[PDB]
DNA sequence: TGCATCCGTGAGTCGAGGGTAATAAGTTCTCCGAACAAAAAAATTCCAGTCCCGAAGGACTGGAAGGCTCAATCGATCAAATC
């Protein structure tokens, strides 16, 4: 009856892709890809985890200010609860 | 035990006396079960009031005739079977029926009180042929469930009733005809289970959906001792129907809503153009547009950049 | 329709032209990229065309007018 | 691999898609009649009792 | 005119499993030809080497342009009053 009396209860009642994008997609310059691989950053979310100040100490900003303003990015943006794997 | 309880999906109702009430899905072995296990209720055990006893003056039996009447007494006995009624609070009501005129005798002709409810007043009970004769009968109403015909009713009524008193096969239950079926139903790998399709037509004095509520209670009450983007959001601060949220944001190199949502209102308001009253004109913007304090923008800047 | 073709050959009068008026008609949604005129009802186009006939808006002649006027909107459009 | 969407892409296609059923010897014109399928899960073919 | 001859026919599929076996020579003698060998290009792969607007980037020079303390003295705020 426990089986039957519960099937009457239908009757007695009812009538961002950009964030995970890696480093090589940008066709980026050979001098700055010699530097972003020298500054040890894996994803673009790890890059914007840093700021623009955290890139200037490496030898050999207008390029990233050109390309980030096109496809919907910026710099200086803080991430939390990262990484999501 | 992880049983597949259903959800009722649909009623396909034709008019105010008819419905097709489908269902999906059940397990195999309960679809055939329930579609029969309700049909034993709607035949014999649904309580309602019906016409039982019939008293006309000047009669002897129904094989006889009556002049001034088109039909036979049996066909007039037939109509009271197809007549629908509802006694509310009482348990035995008797009614009267007296007419004159050239024509039919519809169901307005019953002298009622406020506790007996006819749903169909156009129901003809007799036809007067010429003006001369007339019908004057009395009919009786009783309460019960199911159906008892006057064959076995007189086997159960041993009253030696006097001549002039007639008795019809009472229609206690409201179900006129119901049927049911079983098609197949699918869960996206198992195409073995069974849907339930039930066709149902009852008389008046009821909703055609009220019965499946009402009758399936009674089977269950038997078991209780057994279970025991926005357009102006692509638009700078000078054109949003506001004016003290426009002129004082572009002087921190944010000419738009864009870096307004990332930057913090403890410093953007601390700059010498905003302050402690601008949060009424930023947070109310962020109420309707949903953006946050520090949010990452999906696609903010187009090629166009301008000012005023 | 879905089950028979009687109610459309009451209009067309032949068991083969109802194929042939819809052999012509039911290509315009496969590779022609167009849409029908009736409610679609998730239907494959060999009956979507059969719907358009048996709703009385298509015989063989009325197909031939929408295929003429398409060509005179490309003929002077070039010039 | 008999994967998940494979059925429900096929299930859209065979809806309103005709098919033939032929018995040899197809001894008159009604020995080959069109049909429309309704897909069962099994290994044999179920036919209508008035054909 | 038979009489006598011969050509050309015979429901449709699933299948269910694969193909044999008879005896048959030798001598020298010699051009036609192979693939392995074994060089001899030619084609690429590599390796440093000079040029040139830019190349991460620092600095510079240059006009412009900037924030908020006071104090004589104005005018008006405050607060009793008062028509």
């Amino acid at each position: 009856a426990t089986i039957l009396a519960e099937q009457l209860e239908a009757f007695v009642d009812l009538r961002d892709p950009i964030l995970l994008r890696p480093v090589d997609d940008l066709e980026l310059t050979v001098r700055s890809a010699n530097c972003l691989k020298a500054e040890a950053i894996h994803y673009i979310g790890d890059l914007v985890q840093r700021t623009e100040v955290e890139l200037l100490k490496t030898p050999n900003l207008t390029e990233i200010k050109d390309v980030l303003a096109s496809r919907g990015l910026s710099l200086g943006m803080r991430l939390e609860n990262w990484p999501p794997a | 035990t992880e049983f597949l309880k259903p959800r009722l999906v649909d009623i396909e109702q034709v008019s105010s006396t008819h419905a097709k009430v489908t269902l999906e899905p059940l397990e195999r072995g309960f679809g055939h079960t329930l579609g029969n296990a309700l049909r034993r209720i709607l035949l014999s055990s649904m309580p309602g009031c019906a016409v039982t006893e019939v008293e006309i003056d000047g009669v002897l039996h129904e094989y006889s005739t009556k002049e001034g009447v088109q039909e036979d007494i049996l066909e007039i006995l037939l109509n009271l079977k197809g007549l629908a009624v509802r006694v509310q609070g009482k348990d035995e009501v008797i009614l009267t029926l007296n007419k004159s005129g050239i024509g039919p005798v519809t169901a307005a002709d019953i002298t009622h009180d406020g506790d007996v409810e006819i749903v169909k007043p156009q129901h003809v009970i007799c036809h007067l042929t010429d003006e001369n004769a007339s019908i004057s009968m009395r009919i009786k109403v009783q309460r019960g469930r199911g159906y008892v015909p006057a064959s076995t009713r007189i086997h159960s009524e041993e009253d030696e009733r006097p001549i002039g008193r007639l008795l019809v096969d009472a229609c206690y239950s409201p179900v006129e005809r119901i049927a049911y079926n079983v098609e197949a139903a699918r869960v996206e790998q198992r195409t073995d289970l069974d849907k339930l399709v039930i066709e149902m037509e009852t008389n008046g004095t009821i909703d055609p959906e009220e019965a499946i509520r009402r009758a399936a209670t009674i089977l269950a009450e038997q078991l209780e001792a057994f279970v025991d983007f926005d357009p102006i959001l692509l638009r700078p601060v000078d054109d949003l129907e506001l004016v003290r949220s426009a002129n004082c944001l572009k002087a921190e190199a944010i000419h738009y809503i864009g870096d307004l949502v990332q930057r913090t209102e403890v410093e953007l308001l601390k700059t010498p153009n905003l302050g402690k009253k601008s949060l009424t004109e930023i947070k109310d913007v962020l109420a309707s547009r949903g953006l946050s304090l520090g949010m990452r923008l999906e696609n903010w800047p187009p090629a166009s950049i301008a000012d005023e | 329709a879905r089950v028979t073709v009687q109610d459309a050959v009451e209009k067309i009068g032949n068991r083969f032209d109802l194929v042939l008026v819809a052999a012509r008609r039911a290509r315009q949604m496969q590779v022609g990229g167009k849409d029908p005129l009736v409610p679609e009802e998730n239907d494959k186009t060999t009956v979507i065309a059969l719907r358009e006939i048996e709703e009385g808006l298509i015989n063989n002649q009325i197909l031939d007018v929408r295929e003429r006027q398409e060509q005179q909107e490309q003929e002077a459009a070039e010039l | 691999r008999e994967e998940a969407v494979v059925w429900d892409i096929l299930d859209e296609v065979i809806r309103e898609h005709p098919v033939l059923l032929n018995r040899a010897p197809t001894l008159h014109r009604l020995g080959i009649q069109a049909f429309e399928p309704v897909l069962i899960e099994g290994k044999a073919i179920q036919l209508h009792p008035l054909v």
